């Protein structure tokens, strides 16, 4: 007979032993958990602090409130230091560039102290203006630095000489594996002559990223060539592309096999084109005997992405080479292949035959046709992602039955600007997996005229002056575990709103957890009329917990009063990141919102305005 | 194999302080580390809906049987009871007396601030 126990004095957790507590608290990712274990007890505190993997550092490090930290603020075990967001924001960090002798040794306490704190970072990210950042972070990290990610949305310091921003990595940091230049703001000839003139640094290299900021009309064939030929160890490529064959020096078949061979261990390879504006139909110099060629060359490919502006037509000859050659690959995003999958009645073809995909993403395939649907769903039986864009000829029954035939395993789907896929009839496209979709982007587009049970995520797509209120009678009416919302504004200001009419925000109210929007005006254009009309409602989102707000964009990109006001009701709010800048003192937004934490102006456009002086 | 009362399988290569008694695993901890190695072959949160004191035994036994797979989900699941919770709440949940004085509680507030959420 078991008696009911009482009131014990020993903890379990805490007469585990010690390593047995690090152990679980290496299992808790979520920050403001992390945060609050360590304000449970001492030895909870020691638990945090010991197993801390990844820190993005929030403040002025330059402060003396960082610098007289006590040494209990230590990491030992944290491999992952992001500086990017220090404040303010996209100023110069420990720069040796005067904005004499004081700064030189106040740059060696502030680093000192940084290596103090975060003793064993293999991977750091920071906001970079000028080299001198680098030589001043990099010495107490040099022996163990693997991956290094630079952000720079300002424009380039004019003086420097070509590559002199990547000296100090290659120079310097022998274990650099890493090089992440995504957000990173420099020429392209920069990247050239940095990384062809130091070949111990960079026959090492694995790993590249040259996104540049998304700022460049793309790598040409004469930088593209010596790059690969000076990294033969490189597993991952991921770079923006001249495929113009306007120009001379355009990437073709030649540039391409030429990649391939000076680098044959690639397992990823994210090539696209900066899209301006209008090319549609016009050819690339890229063909399909030169695709199979290319394939051939990289066995070892299980990542592949090629999203072009400039067609390569024919391609399902080249699908085929792909999936016999490289019998690895699992993710492929093609834009502007055409005749990807033609689809006869005796056999699967092209892209159909690529047994092992595992994500699929087709733009602007011209004659993809609910017959490629057909045959890409009884060929590529382990599809979790599909997505199809501005791809005219794909209907809402090619839709329904890939949902349907896939239904074991398709989880997040993307359908954009395909002309005969409006939103509702879309939703009812997406029927047979309504209970099984975690993820869904699609464009909004209106007729006039089951809850969607594991739907995590969604982004919408509209046009200025667009409603978002019918997307609840458009078939999106019960979401219970949708937590984030992405929405992005395109067109210009050719159509003005009736009085009184808002966009909808207040309409997604009835989402009972939904606590993170991403809202995108910079690419929607009176200003304040405009941001009235979006952000009307946005209040009554009771359970919004992190807001990134892009106000439309003259080089500053201003909130005006009533996007202020609007905002400084949202109660609910604990992270808040304007994308662009406000007239408005920071502190009425912590004011207002009671327990408002992570707020930042983060200018991440290029150019970023120069703000410099005090 | 033995237990700490008094069971005998071939999944027990999963164990690696195996690879016959086991004294410090009791005879409900037994039958259930058993039944999480037989599941794991070639053709689990269910297994995990046990209570707080049970859970804290099965850490301890999966960390001396040396269970690799079991340590991880076992301890994963203690990670996610702490997620979402206040100081308070956690206090609560795993019976732990608030040993802080309020200067050393305000320096560990002023410390989380340097991170971003």
């Amino acid at each position: 007979e078991e008696v009911e126990e009482g009131r014990s004095s020993s903890s379990a957790i805490l007469d585990l032993p010690e390593p047995l507590l690090l152990h679980i608290l290496s299992f808790l990712t979520d920050v403001r958990s992390r945060h609050r274990a360590a304000l449970a007890c001492g030895r909870m505190r020691a638990a945090e602090r010991a197993t801390r993997s990844e820190l993005s550092l929030r403040g002025d490090p330059r402060s003396p409130g960082f610098l007289f930290l006590s040494h209990a603020f230590r990491f030992p075990a944290l491999e992952h230091l992001d500086l990017s967001l220090v404040s303010p924001w996209g100023h110069p960090l420990l720069s040796s560039v005067p904005p004499p002798e004081a700064i030189s040794e106040q740059n060696a306490f502030i680093a000192a102290r940084l290596a103090g704190c975060f003793p064993a970072v293999t991977s750091l990210a920071v906001y970079c203006r000028d080299p001198t950042t680098l030589a001043n972070l990099t010495p107490h990290w040099q022996a163990s630095l693997r991956r290094v990610k630079l952000v720079r949305w300002h424009q380039r310091p004019p003086t420097l000489p070509d590559g002199a921003d990547l000296e100090p990595l290659l120079e310097t940091c022998a274990a650099l594996r890493e090089l992440d230049l995504s957000e990173f703001y420099c020429w392209t000839e920069d990247v050239v002559r940095a990384l062809t003139t130091h070949p111990s640094a960079t026959a090492a290299l694995t790993h590249l990223d040259l996104g540049l900021a998304a700022a460049t009309d793309g790598f040409k064939s004469s930088e593209l060539g010596p790059i690969a030929a000076s990294c033969p160890n490189l597993r991952k490529l991921v770079a923006p592309c001249l495929f113009n064959p306007r120009f001379s020096d355009c990437v073709g078949d030649d540039a391409l096999l030429s990649l391939a061979t000076s680098c044959p261990r690639l397992t990823v390879l994210r090539l696209s084109e900066p899209f301006e504006a209008n090319i549609q139909r016009e050819e690339a110099a890229i063909t399909v005997a030169g695709l199979v060629a290319f394939f051939a060359a990289l066995p070892a490919l299980e990542d592949f992405t090629m999203d072009l502006q400039h067609n390569v037509l024919e391609a399902a000859p080249a699908m085929e080479a792909l999936a016999r050659r490289c019998p690895r690959i699992k993710f492929l995003t093609l834009g502007s292949f055409q005749g990807l999958c033609k689809a006869s009645w005796l056999h699967l073809d092209g892209v159909a035959v690529c047994g092992g995909l595992e994500s699929l993403y087709m733009k602007n395939c011209q004659d993809l046709t609910d017959a490629s649907l057909a045959a890409i769903g009884r060929g590529c039986r382990r599809l979790a992602k599909f997505g199809i864009h501005g791809c005219d000829l794909v209907t809402s029954a090619g839709i329904r039955r890939l949902a349907f035939t896939l239904r074991p395993t398709l989880k997040e789907v993307t359908v954009l600007h395909c002309r005969l896929l409006h939103t509702a009839e879309c939703l009812t496209a997406l029927s047979p997996i309504r209970d099984r979709i975690e993820s869904l982007e699609i464009n909004c587009v209106w007729n006039t005229t089951g809850s969607w049970e594991m739907l995590r995520s969604l982004s919408l797509w509209f046009s200025a002056g667009q409603l978002l209120s019918p997307l609840i009678s458009a078939g999106l009416d019960s979401c219970p575990v949708l937590e984030e919302i992405s929405i992005k504004v395109e067109g210009d200001c050719r159509t003005r709103p009736a009085p009184r009419t808002i966009f909808g925000l207040s309409d997604l109210a009835g989402f009972p957890v939904l606590a993170k929007m991403k809202l995108d005006l910079s690419e929607a254009v009176d200003l304040s009329l405009w941001e009235r009309f979006y952000l009307h409602g946005i209040e009554s989102l009771q359970t919004l917990y992190e807001l990134d707000y892009w106000p439309p964009q003259v080089h500053h990109r201003s909130l005006t009063l009533p996007a202020v006001g609007l905002i400084q009701r949202c109660v609910g709010l604990r992270k808040l990141f304007i994308h662009g800048t406000t007239h408005e003192h920071f502190m009425t937004f912590f004011l207002s919102i009671p327990n408002l934490r992570d707020m930042q102006l983060r200018e991440d456009y290029y150019p970023a305005p120069e703000n410099d002086l005090m | 194999l033995k237990s700490s009362d008094g069971v005998e399988e071939a999944v027990a290569l999963e164990s690696q302080t195996i690879a016959v008694p086991l004294p410090n695993v009791t005879s409900k901890i037994l039958a259930k580390v058993i039944e999480y190695c037989k599941r794991h072959v070639e053709a689990d949160a269910d297994f995990m809906k046990i209570d707080q004191a049970t859970l804290f035994e099965l850490i301890l036994a999966a960390n001396y049987l040396n269970i690799k797979n079991l340590l991880d989900l076992t301890c994963q699941t203690v990670a996610d009871m702490i997620k979402g919770k206040t100081p308070e709440e956690i206090r609560t949940t795993f019976n732990i007396k608030n040993d802080f004085t309020p200067e050393e509680e305000e320096e560990v507030r002023r410390e989380n601030q340097w991170a971003f959420e």
